[PDB]
């Protein structure tokens, strides 16, 4: 008997917002780092603040 | 193409099948007794296990313990050999004003002591003999295990009015006291015949799931271990609905049972019971509610007319 | 006549060793070496 | 110290979870309160349609 | 049970095969089929009697 | 493989594709010419949140009773519309480039992805049956059970809240409709109609020059009688308005229409006068139509259907249930709002209703062939090709779903349909054993549609009474008797 | 709005403290000890310590 | 004639139940291999900077340097 | 998009439109949209076109 549980991960992901939640979480965290933490900490011009 | 006399043959076939199923499913696996499965019940006791094969165990009043005696308090586990049987004795509820201790032969017993059981002197022996609890030395209780009444399904009654008439025919050999309406009887017969065949097909459909569950139980009775999902495949109709419930992703349960079967509402242990007999389908004929509404709407002269319609039909068949 | 790839008794006997773990069987058994040789006691003391 | 630590941190985690959910209720989920009473149907076996009139 | 003592005795022996207990299984299928049998016998007696009347 | 086999006929298929497009254009011209003068204006309506359109068959699915068309020609029309839908991958090279030919190869691989022109068969019925038995029944047999579960879990709800959402009177009917694959017993369609008890009462407000009036069986009967009498319009309109004012008085005595006291709907009272505009005790300002005398009550020709589907409405279904309903019916479902899939489902519904009308014009179900009836039931999604039923069972199935679709509710339709797609597989080879009883046979007489059935009480189900056992059944079943004996 | 839900006993709190006390009683059951080999240095007053007997 | 609502298995019926069990116990098996690997990753580790360190371990991810 | 019966579904009860005389003719007129798209569509009522069922094709054609 057909189930996306055992036959399609894509339709399972589409049919469950609680599967979208971790992906949105990941995207938002990476966007936060890109906007705020990237240039202020990780760039070579801004890496001496770690001292 | 299916006469009505051929039905009870089919019923006998399906009875044989479901009996072959139930004689297997009537069997069940009891509690396991392998000590290797329960060794950790004794490993985890509040006291270390006493491997007792020498000396004696004695009951004596509470107070000072004789020096050298090993106290045997409630919760104490004792590996011994009793009448050739390797056993574990767990102390439970020693009486008040009394205590129990293992006295090796080196240890002298106190006054007012009662030897509950003793061991023989066998120092050269490699495999000790243990004890011999005589009749009256120890009262061992086997559980009664009273097998309750076998759960019987209620048989519904069936009034066969025509068997007395067949007997009357055999006596005489009119036979009847009334004028049967052959059309209405062939009507009920043709309708009822299909309802019986359609019922047998539903029972054969259900027997398939019983002779599947029984084929698996044959393996379970041989001692074979069946996976949780391997066992579900032998319940295919439930396997499908269970797999779809997994696809939806709602692992909750309990209120669905309480709505579909309201006799279980408030019963937390509904799954661990069999209340199908407390709730059976009623034997009410809904046709009575229909015919009553039919007479209430019609007048009386139409009721008397129907006696004319029937009588004229008899004369029409006569001529 | 099972139509599925029937699994031997010994294979189930071996898989039961892996799936019959309880939570404490992991927690304490892995926490003892971890707490002893971890950032608290030994590795931490050494490396700090 | 083990008991103290675990009791305190379990209390704090319970506080975090329970208060987070109570505030989820009081802040975000009261928007979605839509109670519909049950109205009995009568025209089950027959439905008026465009063809009934036109 | 002993004088001044109560105990629980457990055996120590490997269980080579499972222990069977006859717990009869309740099912409605046999009574379904017996009801079918009875109704069919009613109709069969009915048909035999009606044939005897119509022919005799 | 099938790729080269279909490339071999791709040159021979373009001519047939264009011919089919021309046929579709001609038929649509005829149908729209009739629709633009005989059909009413079904206005567009937005959902409760007022962002996307919502669709219902009562307003949007119109049936041209009097369409001078053969049933096979309408089958051709619908099948060629579906072929136009299937021709969409031809646009992939014209939007992606020359490298947009691998989608075209995937299209040409499976024959089920393709339109009619790539088929060797000629008759529309044989072509449709080939497509079904090759691709469509298999595609449908893997959506049925999951759709059934979604419908169930739409009624009973999520997270153990059945005591708050389900009804205790639809319980046994729910069980018989959704869990009869456990028992193996047949189902009564009326027990699926009982699922409408989850909803409210469906009403129809006729809009007049004064007030809206609720339609009733009595008013509709009178209007049908006036329509049958074939009177002059000076008399027709007079009698219609007489019945209308009678019904207006009747509902005013009842306590107004049902809609005034239903959550989500309502009729406003007279408007209020604010502050100094209040003239003493007269705090209200009645409308203009209050000046009109009640004897001049005339029907505006405008109607308002209110299904009152509080639990069944397609809006609350969701992103997933709509897609699965369109999958199960072999309709397009991907990458669209639920409004567009709602329209697609309603269009399928309209097609099936028009086909039912044309079948009834052509002499019922018995006039059809065996393959034609099989294909009709496949379109209705009540048969799978791995059954091999009898003719009587097929006729009863058609009658069942035709009556169920006459009620204009997709939810109960899908609940009925999904019950015929719950098939299991055994793990053993010997089991299931070969049966001893004959194949299942039925007749049109065994289907009870002409009688009402009250919902059986919870855990007190009643046996099924055949229609023939009812009084005066030989008089009620005389039409079916005449159709079958002939 | 006015649903009239009966009380659910599963939402009550009449088992948590009993269960915790059952766990603590199972813990303390393993403190039962025999008289032989018993010694515990009490305080200078003669009163027992806290950590000693546990 | 066969019994109704029964059919042979198909590819879209998914794997059997025993296969799903074999899928389930793979994390439980990898647990025994990964927890020792976790302990080894922690125990066989060395710090990356000291007060005397003139250099720090660098890892060019894409070889741009 | 023209008829204020449909452009008022967010704010106004549908019963206010079923009650004849609740809204007057001038009142219904001021509620109609006046923009150039509304006027284009008003002109387009009497224009021949090629209607389709409301869905993905009517949208793709724009
Ligand atoms: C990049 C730049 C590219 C520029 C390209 C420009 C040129 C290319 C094309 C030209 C444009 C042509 C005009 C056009 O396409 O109109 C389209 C479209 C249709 O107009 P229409 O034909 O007049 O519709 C009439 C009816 O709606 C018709 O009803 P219907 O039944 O036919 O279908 C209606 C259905 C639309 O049907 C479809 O169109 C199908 C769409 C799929 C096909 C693609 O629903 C809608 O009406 C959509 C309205 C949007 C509001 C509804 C709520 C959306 C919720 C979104 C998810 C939740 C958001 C996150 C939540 C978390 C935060 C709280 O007009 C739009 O409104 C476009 C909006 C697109 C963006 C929506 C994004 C929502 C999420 C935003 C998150 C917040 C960030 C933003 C701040
Ligand atoms: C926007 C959406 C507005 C309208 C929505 C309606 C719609 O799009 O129908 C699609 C429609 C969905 O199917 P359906 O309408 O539900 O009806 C299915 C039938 O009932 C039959 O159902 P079935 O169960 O028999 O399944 C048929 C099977 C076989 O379907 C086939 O007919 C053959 C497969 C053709 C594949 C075409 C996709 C190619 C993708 C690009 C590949 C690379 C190109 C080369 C390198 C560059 O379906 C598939 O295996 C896959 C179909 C979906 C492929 C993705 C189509 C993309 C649509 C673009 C909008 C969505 C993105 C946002 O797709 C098709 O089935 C036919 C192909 C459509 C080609 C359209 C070409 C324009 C693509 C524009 C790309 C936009 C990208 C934007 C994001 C980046
Ligand atoms: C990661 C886990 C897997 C990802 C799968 C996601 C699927 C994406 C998708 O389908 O979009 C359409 C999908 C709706 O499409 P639909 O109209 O319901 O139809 C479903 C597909 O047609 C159903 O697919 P299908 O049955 O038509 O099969 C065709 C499909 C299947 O192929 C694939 O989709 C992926 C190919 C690799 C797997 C192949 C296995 C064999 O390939 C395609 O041609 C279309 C895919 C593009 O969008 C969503 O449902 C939303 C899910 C994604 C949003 C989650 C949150 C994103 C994170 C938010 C960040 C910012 C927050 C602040
Ligand atoms: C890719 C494929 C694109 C082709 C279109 C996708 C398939 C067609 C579709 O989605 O229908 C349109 C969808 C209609 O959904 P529906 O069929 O009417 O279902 C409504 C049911 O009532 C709903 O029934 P249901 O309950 O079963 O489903 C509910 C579902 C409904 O959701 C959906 O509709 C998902 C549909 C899948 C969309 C595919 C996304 C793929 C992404 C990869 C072009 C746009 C250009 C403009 C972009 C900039 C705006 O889930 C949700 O309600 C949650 C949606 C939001 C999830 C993401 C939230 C992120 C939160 C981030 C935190 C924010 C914190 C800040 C807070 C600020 C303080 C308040 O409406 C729209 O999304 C707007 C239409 C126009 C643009 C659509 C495409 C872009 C926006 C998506
Ligand atoms: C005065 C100052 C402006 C006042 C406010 C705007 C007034 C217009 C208005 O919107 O009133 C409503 C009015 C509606 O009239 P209505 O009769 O009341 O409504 C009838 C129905 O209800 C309509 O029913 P319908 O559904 O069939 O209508 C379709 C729908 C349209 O169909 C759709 O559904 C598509 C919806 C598009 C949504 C907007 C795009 C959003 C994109 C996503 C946003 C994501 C968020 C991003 C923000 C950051 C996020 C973090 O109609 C509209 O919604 C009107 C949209 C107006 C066009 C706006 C385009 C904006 C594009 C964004 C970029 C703008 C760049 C600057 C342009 C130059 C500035 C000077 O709109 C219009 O009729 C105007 C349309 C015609 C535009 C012509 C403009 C003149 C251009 C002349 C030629 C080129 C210039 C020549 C040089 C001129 C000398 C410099
Ligand atoms: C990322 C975007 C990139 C874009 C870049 C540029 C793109 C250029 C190419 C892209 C072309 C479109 C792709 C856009 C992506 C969106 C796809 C989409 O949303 O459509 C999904 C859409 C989903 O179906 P639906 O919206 O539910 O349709 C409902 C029915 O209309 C049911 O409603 P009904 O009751 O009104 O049914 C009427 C019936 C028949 O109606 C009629 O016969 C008359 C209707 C009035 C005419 C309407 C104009 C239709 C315009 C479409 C193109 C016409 C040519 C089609 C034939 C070309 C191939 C032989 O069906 C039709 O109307 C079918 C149209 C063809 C009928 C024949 C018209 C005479 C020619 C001195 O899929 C289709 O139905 C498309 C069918 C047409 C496929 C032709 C593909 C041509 C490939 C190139 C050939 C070289
Ligand atoms: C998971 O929950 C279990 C946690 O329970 C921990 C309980 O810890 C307290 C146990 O410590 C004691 C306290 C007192 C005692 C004995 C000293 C009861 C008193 C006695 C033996 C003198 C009667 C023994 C152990």
């Amino acid at each position: 008997v057909y189930t996306n549980w055992q036959s399609s991960y894509t339709r399972l992901f589409v049919s469950k917002p609680w599967m979208w939640h971790p992906l949105a979480w990941m995207t938002l965290s990476v966007g936060i780092w890109w906007k705020f933490g990237k240039e202020s900490l990780c760039n070579e011009r801004s890496f001496y603040i770690h001292t | 193409d299916v006469p009505i006399e051929k039905i009870p043959e089919h019923a006998n076939v399906l009875l044989k099948k479901i009996d072959a199923c139930l004689e297997i499913l009537s069997k069940d696996i009891g509690e396991v007794t392998d000590a290797e499965a329960h060794e950790m019940y004794f490993e985890t006791s509040k006291f270390q296990i006493l491997h007792i094969y020498t000396g004696c165990v004695a009951s004596f009043p509470e107070g000072d313990v004789p020096p050298g005696a090993v106290e045997c308090l409630p919760g104490q586990v004792i590996r011994t050999k009793v009448n050739g049987e390797d056993v574990m004795l767990e102390i439970d509820e020693v009486d008040p004003g009394y205590q129990v201790c293992w006295f090796k032969p080196d240890v002298p017993l106190p006054e007012n002591a009662e030897i509950l059981w003793s061991y023989p002197y066998e120092p050269t022996a490699a495999l000790p003999t243990g004890t011999t609890w005589e009749e009256g030395q120890a009262n061992v209780l086997i559980p009664a295990e009273p097998t309750p009444e076998a759960a019987v399904w209620p048989p519904t009654p069936v009034t066969n009015v025509y068997a007395p008439m067949a007997e009357k025919l055999a006596l005489k050999s009119p036979p009847l006291p009334f004028t049967p309406d052959v059309l209405q009887l062939q009507l009920e017969h043709n309708v009822l015949k299909g309802e019986l065949i359609d019922r047998l097909r539903a029972l054969e459909y259900t027997i398939v799931t019983e002779q599947l569950q029984a084929r698996l139980h044959e393996r379970r009775l041989r001692g074979d271990v069946i996976d949780e999902w391997e066992e579900l495949d032998y319940h295919p109709l439930v396997r499908d609905d269970t797999y779809l419930a997994i696809d939806f992703g709602d692992p909750t349960f309990g209120r669905y049972i309480w709505k579909l079967f309201p006799h279980t509402d408030g019963d937390e242990e509904c799954m661990f019971k069999d209340t199908r007999l407390d709730v059976l389908p009623p034997q009410v004929n809904p046709l009575n509610a229909i015919l009553a509404q039919h007479t209430a709407q019609t007048p009386v002269h139409r009721s008397l007319e129907k006696r004319l319609w029937t009588e004229v039909r008899a004369t029409a068949v006569s001529e | 006549a099972p139509l599925y790839p029937v699994l031997s008794q010994a294979s189930l006997y071996k898989r039961h060793f892996f799936k019959n773990i309880k939570l404490f069987h992991v927690v304490f058994y892995v926490g003892a070496p971890c707490v002893t040789f971890g950032t608290a006691a030994w590795s931490g003391s050494n490396r700090n | 110290l083990y008991l103290i630590v675990i009791f305190y941190l379990g209390i704090q985690i319970y506080v975090y979870i329970s208060f987070s959910l109570s505030f989820l209720h009081s802040t975000i989920l009261l928007f979605l309160v839509n109670y519909i009473p049950h109205y009995n149907n009568k025209s089950i076996f027959n439905t008026f349609t465009n063809k009934s009139i036109y | 049970l002993m004088n001044g003592l109560k105990m629980r005795m457990f055996s120590l022996a490997r269980q080579q095969a499972p222990k069977i207990v006859h717990k009869p299984v309740l099912s409605p299928i046999p009574e379904h089929l017996r009801l079918v049998k009875n109704v069919a016998q009613v109709q069969i007696d009915m048909l035999k009697l009606l044939n005897a009347q119509a022919a005799k | 493989t099938a790729v080269v086999k279909n490339l071999a006929k791709l040159p021979a298929a373009t001519s047939q594709i264009l011919t089919n497009v021309s046929k579709l254009q001609t038929f649509h011209g005829l149908l729209e010419e009739r629709r633009d003068k005989y059909a009413p204006l079904a206005y567009h309506t937005y959902d409760n949140l007022k962002q996307k359109t919502t669709w219902h068959p009562i307003a949007h699915a119109w049936v041209d009773e009097g369409l001078p068309v053969s049933k096979k020609e309408y089958n051709e029309y619908c099948w060629l519309k579906k072929d136009m839908q299937r021709l969409l991958p031809l646009a992939s090279p014209f939007v992606f480039g020359i490298y947009g030919i691998l989608p075209l190869a995937v299209w040409l691989s499976n024959d089920g992805y393709l339109p009619s022109a790539f088929s060797s068969k000629k008759d529309i019925v044989s072509k449709k049956l080939e497509w079904y038995s090759s691709y469509g029944d298999d595609l449908r047999q893997q959506v049925g059970p999951m759709l059934q579960h979604r419908l169930k879990r739409h009624l009973r709800g999520t997270l153990n809240n059945e005591h708050r959402l389900m009804l205790d009177e639809v319980t046994e009917s729910y069980k018989e409709i959704f869990y009869s694959h456990y028992t193996g017993q047949l189902r009564d369609v009326r027990k699926c109609a009982h699922l409408r008890l989850y909803d409210g009462t469906s009403t129809v407000l006729l809009l007049t020059n004064k007030e809206p009036v609720e339609l009733t069986s009595e008013l509709l009967q009178k209007w049908n009688a006036i329509k049958a009498a074939k009177l002059s319009p000076e008399e027709e309109k007079k009698a219609r308005n007489e019945a209308l004012i009678e019904a207006y008085k009747e509902q005013e005595l009842h306590g107004g229409p049902h809609v005034k006291h239903m959550q989500g709907y309502g009729i406003p009272a007279d408007t209020p006068l604010l502050g100094e505009n209040a003239k003493g005790d007269q705090y209200t300002q009645p409308p203009e139509s209050a000046s009109i005398p009640l004897e001049q009550l005339e029907w505006t020709g405008d109607t308002v259907f209110i299904p009152a589907e509080y639990r069944t409405e397609m809006e609350d279904w969701g992103r997933e249930l709509t897609k699965l309903a369109n999958q199960f019916l072999l309709l397009p479902w991907r990458f669209v709002s639920n409004a567009w899939n709602q329209r697609r489902l309603v269009s399928w519904f309209e097609e099936i209703l028009q086909e039912d009308a044309l079948i009834a014009k052509e002499g019922g179900v018995q006039a059809l062939s065996d393959d034609e009836l099989k294909v009709a039931l496949l379109d209705r999604a009540v048969i799978r090709c791995d059954e091999e039923l009898t003719r009587g069972d097929m006729e009863a199935r058609y009658k069942e779903i035709s009556w169920l679709m006459s009620l204009r509710n997709p939810f109960i339709v899908l609940a009925w349909q999904t019950g015929y797609y719950r098939s299991t597989y055994s793990p053993e080879d010997d089991l299931p054993e070969a049966s001893i009883l004959p194949k299942l046979n039925r007749t049109v007489l065994d289907v009870d549609v002409h009688n009402e059935l009250a919902p059986d009480h919870p855990e007190k189900p009643l046996p099924r009474v055949h229609p023939a056992l009812y009084p005066n059944s030989h008089l009620a079943l005389a039409k079916e008797v005449a159709v079958l004996a002939k | 709005a006015a649903p009239a839900e009966k009380p659910d006993p599963a939402l009550d709190a009449t088992k948590a403290l009993p269960k915790a006390l059952e766990e603590v009683e199972f813990f303390q059951s393993y403190a039962v000890r025999r008289k032989t080999g018993f010694h515990l240095f009490n305080r200078a007053t003669g009163s027992p310590t806290i950590v000693g007997p546990m | 004639v066969p019994v109704a609502n029964f059919r042979p298995k198909k590819p879209w019926d998914g794997p059997w139940g025993i296969q799903i069990s074999q899928k389930k116990d793979r994390p439980f098996i990898a647990m025994w291999i990964l927890f020792p690997l976790l302990l080894v990753d922690h125990l066989t580790r060395e710090y990356y900077a000291y007060w005397h360190s003139s250099k720090v371990p660098v890892t060019d991810v894409f070889g741009d340097f | 998009k023209i008829d204020p019966y449909v452009t008022s579904e967010v704010r106004v009860q549908r019963g206010a439109w079923w009650r004849s005389g609740y809204f007057t003719k001038e009142e219904v007129e001021m509620m109609t949209p006046k923009g150039p798209i509304a006027r284009y569509y008003k002109f387009l009522l009497g224009v021949r076109r090629f209607p389709l069922k409301h869905g993905a094709l009517s949208w793709a054609c724009g």
